């Protein structure tokens, strides 16, 4: 029974580290840093927001491609604690009392991309200052990719037009 | 002459374990079942080294040990002591030198003389 | 059993990198909260996990499946290739406790 | 060291919800605030079709 | 080495001449025993033979055939796992054109 | 008990949002050899930086680094880095230092900062310059004061000489047919070194099309990398080069002074000027920065002369902030500090007790001045003798900016949280201009930011480059009166010193790094050890050796007893000598150098550290107290008595020549025109008789036609014996580093080598050849066949597979193999105590233990990482091609070469490079009257011969 290289001395993806003060090698993103050629000159692909107000516009035009991986994305993250059709109906809301928001109803109906992008990327409202609050929607920024989050927006429209 | 050769060829043994860098890992070379599915690569001279020198000790002891069971029995007979006796008489297989085991006897002497000439060589 | 079976998540909801990295990644403490931050909540077993998403601690989970560092094994590959992890792993949506269904013997994979 | 057998799920689980709304996502239908439904793949194919506002 | 070795310069190989020297042998020993069955007959060859002699010439030519092969199959394992261009043809030229059926 | 242990995983508890886990990124960052930055790519696997590649957008980095840059990862990770602020040596606290720099600066005030003295290295920062430029206006009388061993001070000085005004002097290699080189060398690291060797190499690299090469002729006190690509070269004592340049100008008919010289140096002289006047705008010439200022300036008059200005060498605004003689500036420092008028000294790395000439005892005047703050990133000479020592951030986890040579103002990206802490070197800057606990990344960006915008911003950090930035082109005016009344100093005092700065450890600052104290030095093969270098005629009359020296001179015929001859006079290396310059003793071990000017030593700077981390703890002998300010580079007398005591000199290759066989193939240009297959043609002749080898095998092999296969070229022309590429090797693979015992037992491990042979008539005056050596992965392996476990086995593209789990370490294998490329882990050489260590290792790479055979793998971790992605578009796609292009895979050595000389490809795609390559009539492959047949094959060297120095 060697155990010889079966465990070796280099650092893999998740493996913990005592040299590190919170026990993780891996480590978080430095602040203000980029990828090698991954420019992040476009506002409107990294933020709905154009003067800090909405737009009710997708940054590249909507190809049948890019609706089919809306929908993919759509189905992983967001139809479960949401419903499949966007009518907020899903076995989550049943053990929790969640209440997600209905797409279908008309407030969400005027609202623009950019605000689902917005929600997506951050939540439906961060907790108030005073008495309290909780983030509900709690946001999806860093399991999504900004074209898939424009993809989902964009699927999120199809569905809205799918019951008219 | 030949208790030599089984001593030789026992410290010989041990060189090929000794040098061997990873020692444990020696029954590698020897075709063994195994999970992996792995097998010794037989066109090295290493894997035949394998062969060649087990076969020798082997057959080499089984030779010493049948010129031995005659001897055992003239021990046995003179041990003078009970414990002595039934040692040596156990190795000599109650040899009971008689015609009919010494006819066998010689034969297989000569057989295994035969096999082993082309076998040290 | 419970998060699969019965309120129904899909696996890269959770193991999110599966089909574009070697890695599949488990889940962090993020994912953990953002149903658990309402539903729940107060509960004397999921403390640990409120323990975590407070201080920077993460959650030191036993690995089941393991490899000897040396095979290095890719996800994305044979995901891609159509194959899926039930004749990879096992019923796992129906799986309370994750056990090792195979010896992940060198046999196995030729 | 048996291959154990979990004890199977309750009675509610999170299959009726999908397969009513997969049923609800295709073949028409009225509803009941609004007029008519639209098959999914058909209404993303009409947005291709209308498109939608670029910067 | 001489007579044979020297045909082809480029090769030499340091067993050839004992491969000779066994297959020299072995033809003489195979010789002597034809010789004996012709004079098996000749009154010396009557009252002072045995089968033991006999028996002793037909081992020698066992052993003789074996020692060739040993000979023949050691020049062969070397020059063939040592895979150098220097003594590759002649091995090359006695496995073409139909060579090989003779070996 | 079970098979292995609980293996606990932990994962993150709020995911990066650009970071897929197990993908590593790739950051754009600079990294300061001179003070001059060089772009770098750097890989970060989990948000740890792991490999250094180059930048391909970036002016002197164009995909190509140069060793330091690679062995930087390395230096990140030593254990003996700083970790805390201290006093006097005790432990401290940043605050505690912030009050006493706040109090000190403000009694300074009642001075307009009299007292308030820096001493940096060469600064070329734009936001360090404007905050110090900043501090200077807020306290008028405090002083600048920049130093570093290693500098340009003669550069500077030429240029005021010929022009009135300080320029930056660039060279385009590429349009130069002739270039000429007085001890200059443009081949070794230094500024602009990558794209200087890229330009050159790409002229040398011939094919058949090709009808022009160019040619390098090099005058030399110590033979260099330089060196060993020129197609002639003299070995001038290192005084006699500024006679020689003067010569060379009187002959041309620009000013200058006829100077008497050797027949052979006058020889060198007519072929020079000869070469010249037939390439007006076709040619350069270029000084070396230890050549005295005269030289410059009569470099810059022949250039104008010949026309070649604004077509070969181009002049630019100053890039290195303000230029200066750094020489001067500190001895004018040390006498203050004697006076006692300095009363606060704060110094920005640059070692100076360590690094500044024995004459001047700055570490005596240290003591004078009351307080003295050393930011050095180690706790160094200096910082033990400085109060308040401040840790320093890395480059690689720091925030800053840089200017390349060109003049680029690319910006020092952090790939990691400073592991230590430690503050930078604009942050110090900040507290002693009043703001406290400032952030590198603003003080940075606020200073980029109105200058190339926010936008800019953007694109500068996604790219490796400022586009905005560059040094605008001015023509300066020549002045003919001031370079022609110049003194010109004649050469001759005895026996002379040349000081120059260490191939892997430069001015000593990477003495701690253990992949560089291991890496064997260019030209002399020691490793781990410092020695004087001189010719073997210098050697037998100086220590009275008993060896005629004559005897290795003679012609082809008795070549190989004169070969003979040189190994019985090596055996002498490592005699200790006593040379006595200025008073001062070095008592240093000697070493044998063929190429090497007579009457002249090289002494080897960045040795002898006392206060260095535990790996170079105390390694070699320092020459910085013999080294005098009036005479940095050159020495004039020296007694050098023999003191016997030989001490032990460590050495890789222990075999100075080519035993008569063909390692090396060596044709002229002219003839390779004529035919590019006559190099082959020859030599087979002599061997066989028939100009075609006809090799025959009885083993089959496998058929390989339609399937990707993977082989590597490499170009002899191209090499410069840099040894850029076995660091990168190095850093990828995960080699351990073997102590000097081990190398004394030849077990030092390393997959790629590359071997000098010094092989020439005379052997006083040899060639160098310099061939990398690395597996051949031959298709009919004689490793594979002699391994029992079948631990070394083919693979379907043709690699050789060795498996470390497998191999049971029996060792037959490195006997069978021909070119003795296997290299076997005898002892747990691998260290498994050091967390630093441990975080460096490559992921992708196993690290091996005791008892397993190691070889190179043609990087087989990018292969396999390749071959994964392709298969994965292909099913995505539904096309399953399965196709990876030429430009997918390239090897760490292939990126890592400056000059571009490997090359690795598909051989069957016959539009692949390397299929292109191994098509030509001068590709071999090494031992070919052994049936391997290697995938790795070598270009055969190419010269250019000028018919008056050669016919
Ligand atoms: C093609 C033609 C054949 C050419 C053969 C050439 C090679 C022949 C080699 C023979 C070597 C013999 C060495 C001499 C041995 C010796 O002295 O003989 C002693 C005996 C016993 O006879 P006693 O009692 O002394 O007197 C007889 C008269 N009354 O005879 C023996 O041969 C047995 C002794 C042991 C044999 C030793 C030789 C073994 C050689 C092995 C190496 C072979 C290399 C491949
Ligand atoms: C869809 C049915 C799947 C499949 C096939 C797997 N998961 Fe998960 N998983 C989650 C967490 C938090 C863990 C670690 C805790 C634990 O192991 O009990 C896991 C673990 C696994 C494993 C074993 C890991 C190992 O180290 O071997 C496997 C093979 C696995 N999962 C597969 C989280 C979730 C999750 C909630 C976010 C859901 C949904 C899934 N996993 C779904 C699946
Ligand atoms: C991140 C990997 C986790 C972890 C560690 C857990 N969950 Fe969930 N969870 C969800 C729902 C709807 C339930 C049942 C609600 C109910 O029982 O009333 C749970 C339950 C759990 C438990 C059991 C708690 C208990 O029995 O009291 C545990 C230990 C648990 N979870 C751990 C919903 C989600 C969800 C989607 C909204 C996601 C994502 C998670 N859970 C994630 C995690
Ligand atoms: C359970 C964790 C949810 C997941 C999965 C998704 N959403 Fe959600 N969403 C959730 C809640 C509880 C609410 C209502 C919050 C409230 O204060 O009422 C929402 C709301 C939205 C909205 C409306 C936002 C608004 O300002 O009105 C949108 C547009 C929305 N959710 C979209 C959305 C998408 C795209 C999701 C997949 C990425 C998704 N939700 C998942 C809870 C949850
Ligand atoms: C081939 C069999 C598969 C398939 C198709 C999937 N899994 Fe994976 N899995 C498998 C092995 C051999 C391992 C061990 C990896 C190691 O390094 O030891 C794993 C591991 C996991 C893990 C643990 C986290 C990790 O190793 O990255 C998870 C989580 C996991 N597998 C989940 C998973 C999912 C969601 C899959 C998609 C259906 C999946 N596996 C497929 C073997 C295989
Ligand atoms: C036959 C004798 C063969 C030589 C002895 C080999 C013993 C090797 C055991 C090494 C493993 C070990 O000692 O670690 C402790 C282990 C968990 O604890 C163990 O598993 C101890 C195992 C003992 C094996 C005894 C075999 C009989
Ligand atoms: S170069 Fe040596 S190790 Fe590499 S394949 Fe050839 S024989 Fe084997
Ligand atoms: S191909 Fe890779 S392993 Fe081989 S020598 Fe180059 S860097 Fe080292
Ligand atoms: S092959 Fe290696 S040593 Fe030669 S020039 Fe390239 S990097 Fe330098
Ligand atoms: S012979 Fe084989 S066992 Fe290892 S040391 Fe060589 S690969």
């Amino acid at each position: 029974c060697h155990q010889d290289m079966y465990d070796q001395q280099k650092y893999t993806t998740y493996e913990p580290s005592s040299f590190f003060a919170d026990g993780r090698s891996s480590r978080p993103n430095v602040p203000g840093t980029t990828p090698f050629e991954v420019v992040k000159t476009d506002e409107f692909l990294y933020t709905g927001l154009i003067d800090g107000q909405e737009v009710d516009a997708m940054p590249f035009p909507v190809t049948k491609d890019l609706l089919l991986r809306g929908q993919l994305k759509y189905n992983i993250y967001c139809a479960v604690c949401h419903g499949e059709a966007g009518y907020g109906a899903s076995m989550v809301a049943e053990r929790g009392g969640i209440v997600p928001a209905n797409f279908h109803q008309q407030r969400l109906r005027e609202a623009p991309l950019s605000h689902f992008f917005v929600v997506i990327t951050n939540g439906v409202y961060r907790g108030d200052p005073e008495n309290g609050g909780y983030q509900s929607m709690y946001g999806y920024a860093s399991r999504i990719t900004p074209e898939d989050r424009w993809a989902i927006a964009a699927y999120i429209r199809a569905l809205q037009l799918s019951q008219n | 002459a030949e208790a030599m050769t089984l001593f030789a060829v026992a410290c010989a043994g041990l060189y090929p374990i000794l040098h061997l860098g990873r020692p444990w890992l020696f029954y590698w070379l020897i075709p063994y079942p195994n999970t992996h599915g792995m097998w010794p690569q037989f066109r090295s001279a290493l894997a035949w080294d394998v062969f060649a020198i087990s076969t020798y000790a082997t057959v080499s002891l089984v030779f010493w040990l049948v010129g031995l069971i005659p001897d055992f029995a003239t021990l046995r007979d003179r041990a003078k002591n009970i414990w002595v006796k039934r040692l040596y008489g156990i190795a000599a297989l109650g040899w009971r030198g008689s015609a009919r085991h010494w006819h066998r006897y010689e034969m297989a002497s000569i057989l295994l003389a035969g096999l082993s000439t082309p076998l040290v060589v | 059993q419970l998060h699969v079976n019965v309120v129904g998540i899909d696996c890269r909801y959770c193991h999110t990198s599966v089909d574009q990295s070697y890695f599949a990644n488990i889940p962090a403490t993020e994912t953990c909260m953002t149903c658990h931050s309402q539903i729940k909540t107060y509960s004397p077993l999921l403390e640990k996990v409120r323990e975590s998403y407070a201080t920077g601690k993460p959650i030191e989970w036993v690995k089941v499946y393991d490899l000897p560092n040396f095979v290095y094994f890719n996800h994305s590959i044979h995901v891609n290739k159509g194959i899926g992890c039930s004749t990879c792993h096992g019923q796992v949506n129906n799986m309370p406790v994750v056990w090792q269904q195979q010896a992940l013997y060198m046999g196995w994979c030729l | 060291p048996f291959t154990p057998q979990p004890a199977p799920v309750t009675g509610n689980t999170y299959r009726t919800y999908v397969n009513d709304a997969r049923t609800l996502l295709n073949s028409y239908g009225y509803t009941m605030e609004g007029k008519v439904h639209i098959p999914i793949d058909r209404a993303m194919d009409l947005i291709v079709e209308r498109g939608l506002p670029v910067r | 080495f001489d007579v044979a070795m020297s045909l082809d310069p480029h090769w030499f190989s340091t067993i050839y001449g004992a491969h000779y020297m066994a297959n020299a042998g072995l033809m003489t020993l195979a010789f002597l025993a034809l010789m004996m069955s012709r004079v098996r007959d000749a009154a010396l060859f009557r009252e002072y033979v045995s089968v033991k002699p006999i028996h002793d010439i037909g081992k020698l030519i066992f052993a003789f055939t074996v020692l060739w092969t040993y000979m023949s199959y050691g020049q062969l394992v070397i020059i063939w796992s040592g895979d150098v261009a220097e003594f590759t043809p002649w091995y090359v030229h006695r496995t073409q054109h139909g060579w090989v059926f003779v070996a | 008990c079970t098979y292995q242990p609980r293996q606990y995983i932990a994962p993150f508890d709020r995911q990066p949002e650009g970071r897929v886990p197990g993908i590593p990124q790739y950051f754009a960052s600079t990294l300061t050899l001179g003070g001059y930055g060089t772009g770098v790519l750097v890989r970060s696997n989990e948000g740890r930086p792991t490999k250094v590649e180059g930048n391909p957008r970036h002016p002197a980095s164009l995909g190509g680094t140069d060793l330091f840059a690679q062995a930087e990862i390395l230096t990140m990770y030593d254990p003996d880095r700083s970790t805390t602020v201290l006093r006097q040596g005790v432990p401290s606290t940043w605050a505690e230092f912030t009050t006493t720099l706040g109090n000190a600066l403000t009694a300074a005030r009642a001075t307009q900062g009299a007292g308030v003295r820096l001493l940096t290295t060469t600064i070329t920062s734009p936001s360090l310059a404007a905050q110090i430029e900043q501090f200077l206006q807020a306290y008028p009388q405090a002083r600048w004061y920049q130093y570093e061993p290693i500098n340009r001070d003669n550069v500077v000085a030429g240029a005021r000489l010929a022009f009135g005004r300080d320029v930056t002097t660039r060279y385009d290699l590429s349009a130069a047919q002739v270039v000429v080189s007085l001890d200059a060398d443009f081949l070794a690291p230094g500024p602009g070194f990558v794209a200087y060797a890229r330009a050159f190499a790409e002229r040398r690299k011939v094919r058949k099309d090709s009808t022009t090469m160019n040619r390098l002729y090099v005058v030399e006190a110590s033979p260099s990398t330089t060196g060993t690509a020129a197609d002639h070269r003299l070995p001038l004592r290192a005084d006699a080069i500024a006679a020689f340049t003067g010569a060379l100008a009187n002959e041309l008919g620009v000013g200058g002074a006829p100077a008497t010289l050797s027949p052979k140096a006058e020889e060198f002289l007519r072929a020079i000027a000869r070469d010249l006047e037939e390439h007006r705008g076709q040619s350069v010439v270029i000084a070396g920065d230890q050549q005295p200022p005269i030289v410059h300036a009569l470099a810059h008059l022949i250039n104008a002369e010949l026309g070649n200005v604004g077509q070969t060498v181009f002049y630019h605004e100053p890039v290195e902030a303000r230029p200066t003689n750094q020489t001067e500036e500190l001895v004018a420092l040390v006498s203050e500090m004697a006076a006692g008028r300095v009363e606060t000294l704060i110094m920005i790395g640059g070692n100076p007790v360590y690094n500044a000439p024995g004459d001047l005892r700055f570490a005596d005047r240290m003591a004078s001045v009351p307080l003295t703050i050393h930011l050095s990133q180690f706790v160094d000479e200096t910082s033990a003798r400085a109060t308040w020592h401040i840790p320093q951030a890395h480059p690689l986890e720091s925030w800053g900016d840089a200017r390349a040579f060109d003049g680029t103002a690319s910006i020092v990206q952090p790939l990691i949280e400073p592991l230590y802490g430690g503050k930078t070197a604009n942050e110090l800057l900040a507290a002693m201009l009043g703001q406290p606990e400032a952030e590198s990344y603003d003080l940075v960006r606020s200073f980029w930011l109105e200058q190339i915008g926010e936008t800019g911003w953007q694109v500068a950090l996604a790219n490796g480059v400022i586009a905005e930035t560059v040094a605008p082109v001015i023509e300066p005016t020549l002045n003919e009166g001031a370079i022609r009344a110049t003194p010109i100093p004649q050469p001759g005092d005895g026996v002379e010193i040349v000081f120059r700065p260490d191939p892997s450890l430069f001015d000593g600052f990477y003495a701690n790094n253990g992949w560089l104290q291991e890496l064997p030095r260019p030209l002399t093969k020691l490793v781990w050890d410092n020695a004087a270098l001189m010719s073997p005629r210098t050697a037998i009359k100086l220590l009275g050796l008993p060896f005629n020296a004559d005897r290795l001179i003679g012609t082809e015929a008795d070549d190989r007893e004169r070969q003979q001859y040189l190994e019985q006079l090596s055996k002498v290396n490592g005699t200790i000598a006593r040379i006595e310059y200025r008073g001062g003793i070095i008592e240093i071990p000697i070493w044998l150098l063929p190429g090497h000017a007579e009457d002249s030593i090289t002494l080897n700077l960045g040795y002898g550290r006392t206060h260095a981390g535990r790996v170079g703890n105390n390694v070699g002998i320092d020459v910085y107290p013999i080294r005098t300010s009036d005479s940095p580079w050159f020495g004039a007398g020296a007694r050098v008595t023999n003191t016997g005591r030989t001490y032990l000199l460590v050495s890789t290759q222990d075999h100075w020549t080519l035993e008569g066989r063909d390692i090396y193939r060596v044709g002229e240009f002219k003839k390779f025109k004529e035919d590019p297959k006559y190099i082959a043609k020859e030599v087979y002749q002599e061997e066989y008789g028939r100009e075609t080898p006809n090799y025959q095998s009885l083993q089959p092999g496998d058929d390989y036609t339609g399937r990707n296969a993977w082989g590597m070229t490499i170009n002899l022309n191209a090499c410069i014996g840099c040894n850029a590429c076995v660091v990168a090797c190095q850093a990828e693979n995960n080699i351990a580093v073997v102590g000097k015992d081990q190398v004394s037992r030849g077990r030092e491990m390393h997959w790629i080598r590359i071997d000098r042979y010094f092989a020439g008539e005379d052997l006083d005056n040899p060639s160098i050849y310099m061939m990398p050596v690395n597996c051949m992965q031959c298709e009919k392996a004689p490793c594979e066949v002699v391994c029992p476990v079948a631990a070394t086995v083919h693979d379907y593209e043709g690699l050789n597979n060795m498996v470390y789990n497998r191999c049971v370490g029996t060792k037959y294998c490195s006997n069978n193999c021909p070119y003795k490329v296997r290299r076997f882990n005898f002892l747990q050489y691998s260290d498994t105590t050091t967390e630093t260590f441990k975080l460096a290792f490559n992921p992708d790479v196993t690290v091996r233990i005791r008892g397993v055979m190691e070889k190179c793998t043609y990087c087989v971790q990018r292969i396999s990482g390749a071959r994964i992605a392709a298969k994965r578009a292909a099913v995505q796609a539904g096309q399953s091609s399965y196709v990876i292009s030429d430009g997918a895979i390239q090897t760490a050595c292939e990126q890592a070469c400056p000059t571009g000389a490997i090359v690795f490809g598909d051989i069957n795609d016959s539009n692949s490079r390397v299929a292109k390559w191994k098509a030509e009539g001068h590709n071999y492959g090494l031992l070919g009257f052994l049936n391997t047949v290697p995938r790795t094959t070598y270009l055969a060297r190419v010269r250019n011969p000028s018919e008056e120095l050669e016919k």
